[PDB]
């Protein structure tokens, strides 16, 4: 209606000062050189501790982002202080993967932050599990091709924050409202622009990708620990999944 | 949940980071 | 007819309810030598159910005309979000807990208890209760399965295009069905699928808790739940 | 595979 075009508004304007352009600042996390080009090669001993020190410290970097930016909504900050740690510890992660995929490139399937360009060969250097990283490539394949919108995306996180099955939470009933009033916005949003991008079931396939980040996220927490070092390294990864 | 400190020291916090 | 004639879900769905029986020796008396453990018998449930579910899977349309190797993917990738969702609609009709398809009934304190409570329970507030809510009927149960079902993204796949297609279809059938069925009702489509998320964290928890059931040895997993349990 | 069987055994028979 119109209270809606309001929260999509006070949602987008969040957004777009909080995480929007967390991306062009990732070289201010001491980046690794290669990380600047297009086309390698790299050195097999080359030390990984730099690179996974980095990744390290982009993600902390985002998820005090994403903090800054659930801050700015009137409706999450409304909430009990323990809820929004059980909400934030359900989701920020899953809201990464869903900013972060603005910079992922289709033609060549790299995240492209600023000066920077994320390869996939990166990450497992670093030390990630190959499975685990090729599900995320995955998500971002995916959510890269249904062509999704400002709006649609600011709206794909918000509905993905505001959910009860989060462990943790108490006021179940009192956040569930925000999620289902939240999707029908996002419906809404999508069926009242129509065709030419349809694929139609647009919102039947972001709510396969929720449940997509789902899985990714289970798999985070499971990668720190298989990792030591990494914990050190960032602290509040380790709160925000543990 | 009692665990959750850093997320507490930063919901809150005002931001400006000083 | 349009290639997932939302007329043939809803009878593999009404041919392995199971329908009659299955619930007169569970609720009736029975149980050869003992069973106390929520968790197994559960897990016997389970292993029960997994046969059906072949059947099932059998019946939903274009499924058996998939390459071999792609039936065992795909069943093998959602036994366990296909087997929750069926035995949470079952449920419906409980209070606090859940129907096994033995017969035999599972409530809140059980499952506590047997030290599982907390992803029971948030089955029977993420499904169960919702479920009841909406009262979604066996044609819409029997579709998000089917859409749970093929899912493209299953590695190993022969034809990931083929199964994208055909989860398109049901996205489709399902649609349709609702707009019709319930005209008064604009967002239902929509809010039947809201279920997916929450019905994927609640399968990736039961996996976790099954591992550790299996490594700890004790309440013993038929065969089947055991060639299911092989880390995929 | 020579593991994962009794499904595909399942899978090639429910006519009967
Ligand atoms: Cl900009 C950009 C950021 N990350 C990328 O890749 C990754 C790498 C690891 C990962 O999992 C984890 N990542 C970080 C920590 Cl601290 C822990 C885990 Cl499990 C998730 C994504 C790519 Cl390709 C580009
Ligand atoms: C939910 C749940 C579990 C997992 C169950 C699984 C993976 C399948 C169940 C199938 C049934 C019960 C089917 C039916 O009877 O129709 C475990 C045991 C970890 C403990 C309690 C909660």
């Amino acid at each position: 209606n119109q209270q809606q075009k309001e929260l999509v508004q006070i949602l987008l304007g969040a957004h777009t000062r909080h995480v929007g352009p967390l991306f062009d600042q990732f070289v201010q996390f001491r980046p690794p050189a290669y990380l600047f080009m297009h086309h390698r090669p790299f050195q097999p001993r080359g030390p990984v501790l730099p690179l996974l020190t980095h990744f390290a410290d982009i993600n902390t970097f985002m998820v005090q982002q994403i903090i800054k930016f659930t801050k700015d909504l009137p409706l999450f900050r409304s909430l009990t202080m323990e809820d929004q740690i059980s909400l934030l510890k359900g989701a920020a992660v899953e809201i990464l993967h869903i900013s972060l995929n603005t910079t992922f490139c289709l033609q060549t399937e790299n995240f492209f932050c600023g000066p920077l360009c994320y390869k996939m060969e990166d990450a497992v250097h670093a030390g990630f599990q190959y499975e685990f990283l090729e599900s995320i490539l995955h998500f971002h394949k995916n959510l890269k091709g249904l062509h999704l919108q400002e709006p649609e995306y600011v709206l794909m996180a918000a509905t993905a924050l505001f959910s009860p099955d989060r462990p943790g939470v108490t006021q179940r009933e009192e956040i569930d409202q925000l999620q289902e009033e939240m999707a029908l916005i996002l419906n809404n949003h999508i069926m009242e622009q129509q065709s030419r991008l349809q694929s139609r079931f647009l919102y039947a396939k972001l709510m396969g990708l929720l449940a997509d980040l789902r899985s990714i996220n289970n798999a985070y927490s499971y990668e720190l620990q298989r990792l030591e070092e990494l914990s050190a390294m960032t602290p509040l990864l380790g709160e925000i999944c543990s | 949940a009692k665990e959750n400190a850093l997320l507490r020291y930063l919901l809150d916090k005002d931001d400006t980071k000083d | 007819n349009e290639d997932m004639p939302v007329e043939r879900i809803l009878e593999a769905e009404l041919a392995v309810e199971p329908k009659t029986e299955t619930y007169v020796e569970a609720n009736m008396g029975l149980n050869p030598s003992s069973p106390n453990d929520p968790v197994t018998n559960i897990c016997q449930a389970a292993d029960k159910q997994l046969f059906t579910l072949v059947e099932w899977a059998k019946r939903i349309p274009h499924f058996s005309e998939l390459p071999l190797d792609d039936q065992v993917i795909l069943l093998r990738a959602g036994w366990n979000e296909l087997l929750i969702a069926s035995f949470s609609h079952r449920s419906i009709a409980v209070k606090d807990g859940i129907l096994l398809a033995t017969g035999l009934h599972v409530h809140r304190n059980s499952a506590h208890s047997a030290g599982v409570g907390a992803i029971f329970d948030r089955v029977l507030t993420e499904l169960v209760s919702k479920m009841r809510d909406m009262q979604m009927d066996k044609t819409e149960l029997g579709c998000l399965r089917a859409i749970v079902l093929f899912n493209p993204d299953s590695k190993g796949l022969s034809n990931p295009a083929e199964v994208e297609a055909l989860r398109e279809k049901v996205y489709a059938s399902l649609e349709a069905y609702c707009k019709h069925k319930y005209p008064e009702q604009p967002g239902r489509f929509a809010k039947l699928l809201l279920r997916l998320p929450a019905l994927r964290s609640i399968g990736l928890k039961c996996l976790e808790h099954l591992f550790f059931f299996k490594l700890i040895g004790d309440t013993p997993i038929d065969t089947f739940l055991m060639e299911m349990l092989e880390a995929p």
